[PDB]
């Protein structure tokens, strides 16, 4: 059937796509935290003062 | 014949399970065990917005921070205005059966859909001041789950039939058509580039397609039921996804493989909607315990519980300033913390 | 002195008296612990926004003429002295307490419409609920006034009189009100043993009315059917009939605290939710 | 002055203050069938006339509505169970086929036996009971099913026979009760069977405050 052939296709254009190591691709979040860590409202909280909303 | 084939591409690795075991180190909770705990979480109501009927199940904010829009079930549109709690606009719809809401960057158009197999979209700066229907899209099969705008004149849906679609608004045609699903799709996601979108599936399974080509080029799985939201970290390499069997994952795309795991030993219902925030420091989830709950991404414990919805809590949503937390439950009232 | 010169019509002369001081006790007692009780029922009735209906409304109202009338009876009713107090004091016990026996009215004219008109109506009926409850009250005042307004404060007590015939003026209406409260009474008893007695019982007829003993006595509080006992004082030997009107209608607030704010699934998640 | 606008945000909460009385006067029931129930000739004789489709129309002054699904009960998640505010589910089933009896009786115990559907009454319709006059003589319900006792000449037997069938397995005893009736096209009581249905289920829930149990 074509269905077997299509899924035999895209499981081998889905193996050769190359990859990268897990602890380079998993310190990017802990850098962008600190990337953007000073414009976080929620975080951070901010005074009052910036108008009454 | 083909099944070996596919069972030794699959069952037998072949870069899909033996590619996974050669990326990791130990895990990333040694990487992070240098981090200080972000503390307790506080968050209190400022406003409330009452004047709907019946239960919402969806909601959306704005390009400015200050306005937005949300359904029900008894068939209607508000747009609000979060600092003075004013209606400016109520548009009404010809189904009472409503599941999507979205609201374009240019802030001209809304869109809408639900169980009609059709998506509605009304113009609301127009001479003589009135908002009535510009264009109604049709050609769907199954029922729409959730679309999104990528300008004035593209718009993204995804249905139940287990397929997605991106449409021109100025003639009334499909473009691309995303097949090759199992299950139904509960979601949709854009990148904040305009050039890729992720969506999810009823079969435990994620997939990331892109626009102009029209293929997929990643699946991720690991979960064992209904997948029932998704959304990106704010830089377009990485995401996180919630189930009915009450966990929640988080997932990246450069090393293809699952990170981090969210669940607790009395969490036994499922999750409902899920949220980044501006950092990506809070993730903020909703339940069906009449709650909400606070998690930061980095580590895997709680750090702030949303109490004060009487029933279940269907939306939630933060803006782009940085400064709202949106909440709408199965009752009448939408909460703004802050 | 006592609680059943309200609903006396005719004076009483013992001897050796003992039994004054057990009328009096007892009355005392009663009226404290109600009022109490009969506070704590008005803020959960208005304060909190999901229990809200057309039923609320009435209960609130009966609670806050009750509470009034019973402040009123107390501080009152010996500053015999003065004339000028004790015409004003009776004329205010006369409006507050017709007003409690109209609220009480309307919760029979409730259960009709609950059980007989079933479905919603078209138009709100929340204005009329209160031009009935507060209407009548003061047209009685205004004729009664009409009438004859020196008799408002007798020799002993400070409440009408009984020589010019003028205490029919609050008995007749209060008679009226609980013989048609009675004809509801039944009409819910027949439904509550018919239907749920023929649509799931089985074999055997083991005394349905069991089922539901509570409930069926939770609406003698709502409906006031036990003030019935003072009619029934007529005599020095006839005591065991006031007895007990001194007994129960004093602790009502009590009973209407305990059964309709205290043993109900959603006042109790209502405290649960701000606990 | 731009504060002025507020008059606005008054005139559109007038608007929705004239409707808060129509939805608690609205009752919605919920049809099914199958394909040879006979749901088209049932609807179209009642003074009224993709995806779903609704009616609405009124008996006695009191608003209705009819939320029609097209061959989409098969959907199996629990998504789709949204109908949580419906009144009735009224069911249709077919008499005279005996061959398509089974897959009917399973299609009613899965639709039943859902925990969504536990605050909702059912209303049973069996069609036909017209042919089936004609049409027992010459078939014997002895054959296709084996729990028969009575008489498999008498209309009454297989009708007490398919009834008893029908009720009994309704699991989880007996929150709100279940109705069952005998009507093809009279066309004439079908609406007034229903609004007698639907008043008593509102008793059995107004009941349970007065009683605390």
């Amino acid at each position: 059937i074509a269905q077997a052939r299509k899924l035999v296709e895209q499981l081998k254009m889905e193996a050769n796509i190359d990859r990268i190591k897990v602890s380079k691709a998993a310190a990017d979040l802990m850098a962008y935290c600190e990337a953007h860590a000073k414009e976080d409202p929620l975080l951070t909280p901010v005074p009052a003062s910036e108008n009454p909303f | 014949e083909l099944d070996q084939l596919r069972q030794e591409a699959e069952q037998l690795k072949n870069q899909i399970r033996d590619a996974r075991k050669a990326c990791a180190d130990a895990t990333l909770s040694q990487i992070t065990n240098n981090i200080d705990p972000v503390g307790r979480i506080q968050m209190r109501t400022r406003r409330t917005l009452r004047g709907h009927l019946a239960k919402i199940y969806a909601m959306h904010w704005g390009t400015d921070s200050r306005l937005l829009v949300s359904a029900s079930q008894d068939g209607k549109l508000i747009i609000w205005d979060s600092y003075t709690t004013n209606k400016v606009h109520a548009i009404p719809l010809r189904s009472s059966w409503v599941m999507t809401c979205a609201y374009a960057p240019s802030g001209n158009y809304v869109a809408c859909g639900g169980l009609d197999n059709i998506c509605s979209i009304y113009n609301l700066k127009t001479r003589e001041g009135n908002v009535r229907v510009s264009r109604e899209l049709a050609g769907h099969t199954g029922y729409l789950s959730c679309c999104r705008f990528l300008d004035d004149n593209q718009i993204v849906t995804s249905s139940g039939d287990t397929t997605c679609a991106l449409w021109d608004i100025e003639t009334g045609q499909q473009t691309t058509t995303f097949t090759g699903h199992t299950g139904d799709v509960m979601s949709l996601s854009l990148a904040p580039d305009t050039r890729l979108f992720v969506s999810g599936a009823c079969d435990a399974s994620a997939k990331l397609w892109d626009v102009r080509e029209g293929m997929c080029r990643q699946t991720f799985t690991g979960h064992e039921s209904d997948i029932n939201a998704i959304c990106f970290f704010p830089n377009g390499n990485a995401f996180a996804t919630g189930s009915d069997d009450a966990t929640c994952r988080l997932f990246d795309l450069r090393a293809d493989q699952e990170l981090m795991t969210y669940s607790h030993d009395n969490i036994i219902c499922g999750i409902t909607s899920v949220s980044f925030s501006k950092s990506g420091r809070l993730l903020l989830a909703g339940y069906d315990d009449f709650n909400c709950n606070v998690w930061d991404a980095l580590k895997a414990d709680r750090a702030g519980v949303l109490a004060g919805h009487d029933n279940r809590v269907s939306c939630l949503g933060v803006t782009d300033d940085g400064m709202a937390v949106a909440t709408g439950s199965w009752d009448s009232f939408l909460k703004i913390w802050n | 002195t006592n609680f059943a010169v309200l609903m006396a019509h005719v004076e009483v002369k013992h001897s050796d008296a003992v039994h004054d001081l057990l009328l009096d006790v007892i009355t005392w007692v009663g009226i404290l612990l109600s009022l109490v009780c009969l506070l704590i029922c008005i803020f959960t009735f208005c304060f909190f926004r999901g229990l809200q209906s057309d039923r609320n409304t009435i209960h609130k109202n009966l609670c806050i003429s009750l509470f009034v009338a019973e402040l009123l009876f107390l501080i009152g009713i010996n500053r015999t002295d003065q004339p000028i107090a004790c015409a004003v004091f009776a004329a205010l016990l006369h409006f507050f307490f017709l007003a409690a026996f109209t609220w009480m009215f309307l919760e029979g004219v409730q259960l009709y419409i609950m059980l007989v008109e079933v479905f919603e109506s078209e138009h709100s009926r929340r204005k009329y609920f209160y031009l009935v409850g507060y209407g009548m009250p003061a047209l009685i005042v205004a004729v009664s006034a009409a009438v004859d307004y020196r008799s408002y404060g007798t020799d002993k007590v400070c409440w009408l009189r009984l020589d010019t015939y003028f205490i029919w003026s609050f008995i007749g209406p209060a008679t009226l009100i609980i013989m048609l409260n009675v004809i509801f009474l039944g009409i819910a008893l027949y439904k509550m043993f018919h239907h749920t007695a023929i649509l799931k019982p089985e074999s055997g007829c083991l005394d349905n009315i069991k089922s539901w003993v509570i409930g069926a006595i939770a609406l003698l509080c709502l409906l006031g059917l036990t003030w019935a006992f003072g009619l029934m004082y007529i005599n020095e030997s006839t005591v065991i009939m006031a007895y007990l009107f001194t007994i129960f209608n004093s602790l009502q607030g009590m009973f209407i605290f305990i059964f309709h704010c205290v043993l109900q699934k959603k006042v109790r998640k209502e405290y649960g939710k701000c606990l | 002055e731009d504060k002025a606008a507020a008059e606005r945000s008054k005139e559109i909460d007038k608007c929705l203050s004239r409707e808060k009385t129509y939805v608690k006067r609205l009752v919605k029931i919920l049809l099914l069938g199958a394909d040879n129930s006979g749901k088209s000739t049932f609807l179209k004789q009642m003074r009224i006339i993709k995806g779903i489709h609704e009616y609405d129309f009124e008996i006695k002054n009191v608003p209705f509505k009819m939320v029609d699904v097209g061959g989409q009960r098969s959907e199996r998640k629990r998504w789709f169970e949204c109908f949580d505010s419906v009144t009735s589910i009224l069911f249709l089933v077919d008499s005279s086929d005996f061959n398509r009896l089974t897959e009917s009786l399973n299609d009613f115990e899965t639709i039943v036996n859902n925990r969504v559907f536990s605050n909702v009454s059912i209303i049973l319709f069996l069609n036909k009971t017209d042919l089936l006059e004609e049409k027992v003589q010459i078939v014997s319900i002895k054959d296709y099913f084996l729990e028969f006792e009575g008489d498999p000449h008498c209309l009454r037997d297989v009708q007490k026979f398919l009834v008893e069938c029908f009720r009994n397995k309704r699991r989880d005893q007996q929150q709100k009760p279940l109705y069952h009736h005998f009507t093809t096209a009279i066309n004439t009581e079908n609406a007034r069977l229903i609004f007698r249905d639907v008043k008593d289920t509102i008793l059995h829930d107004n009941l349970k405050q007065l009683m605390l149990q």
